[PDB]
């Protein structure tokens, strides 16, 4: 199954804390191997990013993964462009989500 | 004392299929084997008591082994047998496991 | 019928120690062993030991001779383990569990206590 990919940017409060998560959720996928490649402004991130798997699910027999992106509020305002790839067996071009901080 | 081999160390699994997980020991315990299914962040659940005793209302599918050479069949994979299954021995005070990971392709 | 209740601390301090209880119902105490089984997240089951509280028979794994520490009242159907000198190695989710046919085996789960160290 091709992942469900959903990206989320910080949530205002988190905004107002000093932070910035961009959250991305990648569902119903298998098998499990799957990479999960942050992109700002088009270049690979890998720090601030923390990945956690699920068991294969107990209904469908799929798999889900979250992918998180950490960064402060300084670093986050200061680029434009954030996208969520994943690397999957279902296709050789990277389910890609992304979205402009501005818009 | 007492050592478990189980294998395989993972498997794979189409819905309906047949499969064996074999559950092999250093010594002979007779029929002082018991199997165990435990899903995601849950506890482990007793399948089938000894070499081969069904239990309430687990699947018909299940038991098998003595002596040394221990296997758990299991006639029909269903979506929700995935998970690890572990073999346990009751004979001598060790009380050692073992560890398999049924998944389903 | 037969429950197993366990509350544990389940927050401590490296080098400080700890006592997990386990009240049971719906049975006779003095009847089945008790047996307990650590568990880290998302590995296998580990065990630990056995109380047979009848005449408080304990038997241990040689892993966990002096950390783990079985204890069991009569008159108040409770099972206690006491973990010392907690390192980090003792983060996990310990069970307390017995059979119901053949008393090794278990058969009836406890929910669980979760420790971290």
């Amino acid at each position: 199954a091709a992942p469900t990919v959903s990206i989320f940017p910080p949530s205002s409060e988190q905004l107002t804390s000093g932070g910035a998560s961009v959250v991305c959720f990648l569902n119903n996928f298998y098998p499990k191997d799957i990479n999960v490649k942050w992109k700002i402004d088009g270049s690979e991130r890998q720090n601030g990013v923390l990945n956690s798997w699920t068991d294969q699910d107990s209904k469908d027999s799929t798999y889900s993964m979250s992918s998180t992106l950490t960064l402060t509020k300084d670093e986050y305002e200061r680029h434009n462009s954030y996208t969520c790839e994943a690397t999957h067996k279902t296709s050789t071009s990277p389910i890609v989500k992304s979205f402009n901080r501005n818009e | 004392d007492i050592v478990l081999t189980q294998s395989p160390a993972t498997l794979s699994v189409t819905p309906g299929d047949d499969v064996s997980l074999s559950c092999r020991a250093s010594q002979s315990i007779s029929n002082n084997l018991h199997w165990y299914q435990q899903k995601s962040h849950e506890s482990p659940r007793l399948l089938i008591k000894y070499a081969s005793q069904s239990i309430s209302g687990i699947p018909s599918k299940f038991g098998r082994g003595s002596g040394t050479d221990f296997t758990l069949i299991i006639n029909r994979v269903e979506t929700e047998d995935f998970g690890v299954y572990f073999c346990q021995q009751s004979d001598s005070w060790p009380y050692t496991f073992g560890g398999t990971k049924l998944e389903i392709i | 019928q037969v429950q197993l209740q366990q509350s544990g601390a389940e927050l401590a301090r490296p080098g400080t120690s700890v006592k997990l209880s386990c009240k049971a119902s719906g049975y006779t105490f003095t009847t089945y062993w008790i047996q307990w089984v650590k568990q880290r997240p998302g590995q296998g089951l580990e065990w630990i030991g056995t109380i047979y509280p009848g005449d408080g028979d304990t038997r241990y794994t040689q892993k966990f001779k002096g950390k783990a520490t079985l204890t069991a009242d009569k008159s108040s159907s409770t099972a206690y383990m006491q973990l010392i000198s907690l390192a980090s190695e003792d983060s996990a989710v310990y069970y307390c569990v017995a059979g119901y046919d053949t008393s090794g085996t278990m058969g009836y789960w406890g929910q669980g206590t979760s420790v971290t160290v």
